[PDB]
């Protein structure tokens, strides 16, 4: 920890040390789903193999979705052509999986350290089929991107093939689960906004169109690159809180009919019956969650909204909001939301945090599943982190169910006892 | 480069870690990147341990990349002795740093510190994760023990070590308690169990056993080889896999030790395999994959004790390749030696068994096959770490085997009923439900092929073109299928 | 246009010199220029900058290594006639991953759209490339230079990095725009080389103290005293060289010899 | 087992110095062993008079089941009994020469081959970017620079210095001293020396005969003593070897700031 610096009344300290975080790579986990259509070949070792069919391989497969080129000695010894041998396992690839449409080469620690140019090779394995199979690039290592950046790695690289157009547009960025994405174009069509696309898509081969006259809301606050490159095609990526909650979902949702000039009675008659029913539905989980002192260590920069809205809406307390990385313009909306004299560290000591757990003993920690099963022994209540990733919890009608992924472990630890 | 839609082992290094997080005492610092720590998941989650591994990680980033990353492995080494004070250390590298090369084991034994080292040298390019076991274990006990008949003479009972059994071994956690019962009813005493629940301190009294059982040779044969070289104690080499095999241990280290005379019926497979309901098991056919060991053990349990025909045989341990080419030739096949999935499945898909015993790889292309399918081997997840008792080894371990291999499999009236009646609008083809869940061929070929009962069809199918190949045969109709039936 | 020039030859055949100077010649003759150092030692453009100015992981450290505050023009460094320069900068000698740092900031500067708004880029590597990472240059480069001496090593090195070339050209539009011979009286081997293989000598050097001596003196060959031994041959051979660059340049067709044969050529 | 490693800007003349010295010190009777650190192979071609194949060619032979090797399937003999390895590496831009070196490094100390015998010389690379090239330092005794008297020779020789202080707090290895090779004079090296509390411990001028040597395929001792400069160069040879069995002692050496040695340098 050094010295601190401050920002809308918060507080923000930088940690330097062992790290305990999934590296860019496990964004297929979720990806692969969202996009069935897409095969994801990591470039790497039997470390990246092994990573990721220990986190997907409890599902069993009939047809393989993802995979590892894993380099051999002779790739190392550069006796074996790395271009060369790229395209014989991406053909014998598609022999396996001939209904492939996207094929996304994904970088690891290995790849990227002794720079095997990947996206050349995908630009020229693109060429040698162009009608068939799209092949990209991004990179998922470790040393480069931290558990959900490796989406906005995949997502920037879908940029560049989305068509061209200046079109009305709001396009939604980042993962949403389908029910609430669903939702949210239901929402925004009563606001009079008739084209409402997501990105990613549902199907790699049809990307959104976008330009200029396109509005982008971030539903993720992962999506620094992903977002820089969609305002470098044109579109205007508009500023909000993100999704979570009844505050955040409403500030967001209000952006966009801002940004349309959709009139105020309209957008309140609108989210009025949402916003009543939201705060009914909240009230068991409030009595759970009010007075109860919250810790988040670093994984996915979900922290520092999840905590703004356990605190503002479920009346949670504080102690540390970790986060892995710090994009302080894009948490702008979001810092001015949190409470005053929030602590929150960008980076990490695992050992020295775990400590400072340790010292305060929260009520409940928000913590990776190298740790939860580990502070449970010690007699230390947790939320696995990775849960909010795979669940829906954006929008002003799943603040409660949000609450309710905190309000669980805890409800769950006066049941047993 | 090695197209891998499945591995069958990890990295080297995650043997390393099986081994100190199996043991006590012995820390292990690792050179890797950050996002590595991946690992620790296989302990807390598939193992649902509820202690952090003794593992230390430099998780250096790609900006560490522009700096010292050596003075960063010797730092967390540092910091690693200090707030853990284990009896020994391990210390290695993970594959991407295996490429920056900072030799962070032979910078271990250069800062003062005043415990044994041991700094391991994994290839995590050419070798795996049951090598890397084996090899650490090889050399912690190397390095612990170098510079260094009876029990009937002392008036004692007979004492041997269990060697092998670890953490994200496959059911090590009552294999052990299982071998341990039985040897104590054969009055053989358990001197130290390794490297599971060993500490570096309980590995110096290995030489104090007057025998070593090898229950896991892909992790603790080069021990085994080693300590019988340097201090004569001889080994077990029958892994007690399986009711014969089980007894065959039993003789080979009474042998050993010296004693004179493991009665069948202690274990209940015998009598349900020997009951009528187990009549219609003969000559079902099986495919078997997985390590060396659970594959030869396999071999003889689904060919002498199930009555099973084994159809395919292979392994992923090359290390063990000769004796389950061995197996496969007393089987009268060709064992399948490989690490590649895609050879797994087309070698299942061609020889279209009724059941596949493998890995947790084989379920998935079980399912692609529609295959009955049992976890008899590591790689395995979170299903085959069990709350219940689920030994493999010893007299009750071939209960478990009884119950779970046959699991799969159709059961005897509903399998007859399919085979009567195929007009069913609820038990129609191919449906169990046991598991509660609802070159040419001619048209007259293939409506005397679809006379033949499921699971089998797919054999009978092959054997037909075979026929048809092996003939001058053209096309394929309704009477050749019955010609190639009265042909094999 | 914009000229990208990727510099490479055996360890200490003097590319740093070369391509110093000549980025004075690009600059004299009316062009902007900008240099690149990519060598974690940093010491490419100094002769320009009369100083060793902070490299591109310097820059980053003090942003904390966020993408997003990063700014332009803070890792670049006015130097010699107005010429523009940056260094990637590196890990200490033994350890971390140099090639990994001169592939990344290869990247870093193209996003940043560097390698435009400028006549001339001159990549500037360093002697043994031992990986991918340094090879990167290569992957914008328009021509590449090769620097040798009239020796075996030197030539021997040229070779394998024309084998180099070669394999990058399967998948970028970089080519060989010829030989620059340096620290030698003579061409015989030199020549020899480029009949079997079907390079060209774009320039010659001779070994000239001034040369030394103007490293010594943190300085470009221009800026050292015309009337010092050898000093005039060789200003006008780096402009020479500056304005067959400009005025000449094509791309050659070019195949390496295996090790036996370069062996059994060169000699006496 | 006396064990050298030669480090330095790159050009410097490494491979020239190493292969002469090895050629040296067999001369006064000691068995020597010559190992070249560089993905260009191209260390012991003096002693050999070819190109002998290198460790990782013959690793890839074997499939890189190193256990099928031994000492004489990737080790050969050459001028007068010296020994000679290639540790080889990937064509330029491809794969990851640190790694490559690294594993035959590895491989020659399971072979004991640094322990049988009486000196060892490792001639690694000028560009020690990453661990693989610092490798040789493990197990050597002594290290010595070669540096010309110019700015980026002794600069380079000032990183390779603060590298070997590194090692050195946990391996044996010391600076042997530094090695003034292709220069006329010593003005700037000396001004390096006093400073850092290096010595020089020999002097090579820029002879031809030594250019030529490289491209005959020879040694020095080879090499007509008629010519000019080739009974001077091989003597030096030959006391740099006396030297180094009778005379050296590990260096008290501190390397100097980027600025200082900037500034240091010069007129
Ligand atoms: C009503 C008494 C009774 C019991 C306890 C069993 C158990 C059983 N009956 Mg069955 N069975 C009973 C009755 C009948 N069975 C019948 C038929 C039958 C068949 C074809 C089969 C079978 C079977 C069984 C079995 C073995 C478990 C199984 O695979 O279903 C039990 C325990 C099974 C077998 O393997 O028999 C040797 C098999 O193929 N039963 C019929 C024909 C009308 C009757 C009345
Ligand atoms: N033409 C030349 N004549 C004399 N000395 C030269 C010449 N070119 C280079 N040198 C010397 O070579 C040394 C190393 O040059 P440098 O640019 O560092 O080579 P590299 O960049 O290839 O390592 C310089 O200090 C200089 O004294
Ligand atoms: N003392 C010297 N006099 C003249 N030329 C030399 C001298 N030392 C080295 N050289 C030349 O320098 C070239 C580089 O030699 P080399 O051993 O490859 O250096 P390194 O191993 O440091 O790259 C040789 O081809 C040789 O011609
Ligand atoms: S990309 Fe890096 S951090 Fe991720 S699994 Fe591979 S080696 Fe580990
Ligand atoms: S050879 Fe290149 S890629 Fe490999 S460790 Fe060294 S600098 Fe990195
Ligand atoms: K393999
Ligand atoms: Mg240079
Ligand atoms: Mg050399």
């Amino acid at each position: 920890l050094g010295s601190p610096e401050f920002m809308s009344g918060s507080t923000l300290l930088k940690e330097t040390g062992p790290r305990e975080v999934f590296c860019g790579l496990t964004s297929i986990v979720w990806l692969h789903r969202r996009m069935p259509d897409a095969f994801f070949l990591v470039v790497g070792s039997r470390t990246c193999a092994h990573l990721i069919q220990s986190a997907a391989g409890v599902m069993i497969f009939a047809e393989p979705r993802f995979g590892t080129a894993i380099l051999e000695e002779r790739d190392l010894a550069g006796l074996a052509d790395a271009h060369e041998e790229l395209d014989r396992v991406v053909k014998s690839l598609l022999k396996r999986r001939p209904e492939i449409r996207t094929l996304f080469l994904v970088g690891s620690c290995p790849s990227e350290v002794i720079k095997i140019d990947l996206s050349r090779a995908a630009e020229r394995l693109s060429s040698q089929f162009n009608g068939q199979v799209r092949i990209l690039n991004y990179s998922g290592s470790g040393i480069e991107t931290t558990f959900t950046q490796g989406e906005d790695g995949a997502l920037k690289a879908l940029v560049p093939l989305m068509p061209s157009s200046q079109e009305e547009q709001l396009l939604l960025a980042g993962t949403l689960a389908n029910p609430v994405e669903d939702r949210l174009k239901t929402i925004f069509n009563r606001l009079g906004i008739q084209k409402v696309e997501s990105f990613p898509p549902r199907e790699s081969t049809k990307l959104p169109a976008i330009g200029p006259g396109t509005k982008v809301l971030l539903a993720q606050p992962y999506l620094t690159d992903t977002a820089r490159e969609l305002k470098d095609r044109g579109a205007e990526i508009l500023q909000a809180p993100f999704p979570l909650g009844v505050e955040g979902s409403q500030l967001w949702i209000e952006a966009a009919a801002n940004a349309f000039k959709i009139k105020k009675t309209l957008v309140d008659a609108t989210l009025e019956p949402l916003i009543t029913r939201a705060h009914k539905a909240l009230k068991p989980y409030v009595e759970q969650l009010s007075g109860k002192k919250l810790f988040l260590l670093p994984e996915s920069q979900l922290e520092i909204p999840l905590a703004r809205f356990l605190s503002n809406e479920c009346g949670m307390k504080l102690i540390e909001v970790g986060v892995p990385y710090l994009n302080r313009e894009m948490m702008g909306p979001e810092l001015d939301l949190l409470p005053q004299n929030t602590r929150i560290v960008e980076g990490q000591h695992v050992e020295k945090q775990l400590d400072r757990v340790r010292e305060h003993h929260p009520d409940l920690v928000v913590c990776g599943m190298g740790l939860a099963n580990p502070l449970e022994a010690e007699g230390i209540s947790t939320k696995w982190s990775i849960e909010m990733v795979f669940s829906p919890i954006h929008g002003i009608d799943q603040a409660s169910d949000l609450a309710e992924l905190f309000a669980r472990p805890l409800h769950r630890q006066n049941l047993l006892n | 480069m090695e197209l891998t839609l499945w591995t069958y082992e990890g990295p080297p290094h995650i043997g390393a870690m099986r081994i100190a997080t199996s043991m006590k005492g012995l820390h292990y610092v690792l050179h890797a990147p950050q996002g590595d720590t991946y690992a620790d998941l296989l302990f807390t989650m598939i193992e649902r341990r509820g202690s952090r591994p003794p593992v230390t990680y430099t998780t250096f980033q790609a900006r560490d990349l522009g700096g010292d990353t050596a003075e960063l492995v010797k730092g967390h080494i540092f910091e690693a002795v200090e707030r853990f004070k284990p009896e020994a250390l391990l210390v290695g590298e993970s594959c991407t740093a295996e490429l920056i090369q900072d030799q962070p084991g032979s910078l271990a034994k250069g800062m003062g510190l005043n415990i044994p080292i041991v700094s391991l040298e994994l290839p995590a390019y050419s070798k795996k994760e049951n090598w890397g076991a084996s090899e650490t274990f090889y050399q912690l006990i190397r390095g612990l023990l170098k510079e260094i008949q009876s029990w009937q003479e002392e008036g004692r009972r007979p004492r041997v070590n269990l060697l092998g059994p670890s953490l994200l071994g496959f059911r090590c956690r009552d294999d052990v308690l299982e071998i341990q019962k039985i040897l104590g009813e054969n009055g053989i005493d358990i001197n130290v169990i390794a490297p599971l629940g060993a500490s570096p301190s309980d590995l110096m009294r290995l030489p104090k056993a007057d025998a070593n059982v090898c229950l896991y040779p892909e992790i603790a044969e080069s021990t085994c080889l080693w300590l019988e070289r340097n201090f004569k104690t001889p080994f077990t080499k029958v892994v007690p896999i399986g009711v014969k095999a089980t007894q065959d241990f039993l003789e080979e280290l009474y042998e050993l030790l010296g004693m004179e005379v493991s009665n069948s019926d202690q274990s209940k497979l015998p009598w349900y395999s020997k009951s009528v309901d187990s009549n219609y098991l003969t000559g079902k056919r099986v495919f078997i994959f997985g390590d060396g060991t659970h594959v030869l053990a396999a071999a003889r349990i689904a060919n002498e004790e199930l009555g099973f025909e084994v159809v395919g045989i292979g392994t992923y341990s090359r290390e063990m390749a000769r004796k389950v080419r061995a197996a496969a030739t007393e089987l009268g096949l060709e064992a399948l030696i490989t690490n590649d999935y895609l050879e797994v499945e087309e070698s299942i898909k061609e020889c279209a068994p009724e059941l596949v015993l493998g890995t947790q790889m084989e379920r998935h292309s079980a399912k692609r096959l529609g295959i009955p399918c049992a976890v008899i081997s590591t790689p395995m997840h979170v299903q085959d770490v069990p709350a219940r008792y689920s030994p493999q080894m010893g007299w009750e371990g071939a209960n478990v085997i009884f119950d779970d291999w046959v699991h799969p499999l159709m059961m005897g009236l509903e399998e007859h009923l399919i085979g009567m009646f195929r007009h069913d609008f609820e038990f129609t083809d191919g449906h169990q439900s046991h598991l509660g869940h609802l070159i040419h061929w001619t048209s007259e070929g293939e409506s005397e092929l679809a006379k033949i009962p499921f699971f089998v069809r797919g054999k009978v199918r092959r054997n037909t073109e075979k026929y048809a190949r092996q003939a001058g045969c053209r096309e394929i109709d309704g009477e050749t299928l019955l010609d190639a039936k009265a042909h094999f | 246009g914009a000229l990208v020039i990727a510099v490479y030859g055996k360890g200490g055949i003097g590319k740093s010199t070369t391509s110093s100077n000549l980025s004075a010649a690009f600059s004299k003759l009316g062009k902007k220029v900008l240099q690149i150092g990519c060598d974690p030692k940093h010491d490419s453009t100094f002769t320009l900058t009369h100083k060793m100015v902070p490299t591109v992981i310097d820059i980053l450290e003090e942003v904390d290594f966020h993408s997003e505050e990063l700014r332009p023009q803070d890792f670049m460094f006015e130097g010699f006639n107005g010429v523009q320069c940056v260094e990637s900068g590196g890990p200490p000698a033994g350890t971390g991953c140099g090639g990994y740092v001169t592939g990344q900031t290869v990247k870093l500067l193209k996003e940043h759209h560097l390698l435009e708004d400028t006549d001339v880029v001159i990549f500037d590597v360093l002697g043994d490339v031992v990986c991918g990472g340094f090879a990167a240059p290569l992957q914008h480069a328009n021509y590449c230079l090769i620097v040798t001496a009239n020796d075996f090593d030197s030539i021997f090195a040229m070779n394998r990095i024309v084998a180099a070339i070669n394999a990058k050209a399967k998948n970028y539009k970089v080519r060989l725009g010829g030989v620059i011979a340096n620290r030698s009286a003579e061409l015989d081997q030199i020549e020899k080389f480029n009949e079997k293989t079907g390079l060209k000598t774009m320039a010659h050097f001779r070994n000239v103290d001034a040369i030394r001596r103007s490293r010594l003196k943190k300085c470009t060959i221009f800026e050292m005293d015309p009337e010092e031994e050898g000093v005039l041959e060789v200003q006008n051979e780096y402009l020479s060289l500056a304005k067959k660059m400009i005025d000449n340049v094509e791309p050659l067709e070019a195949e390496p010899l295996k090790d036996r044969e370069i062996f059994d050529l060169l000699g006496f």
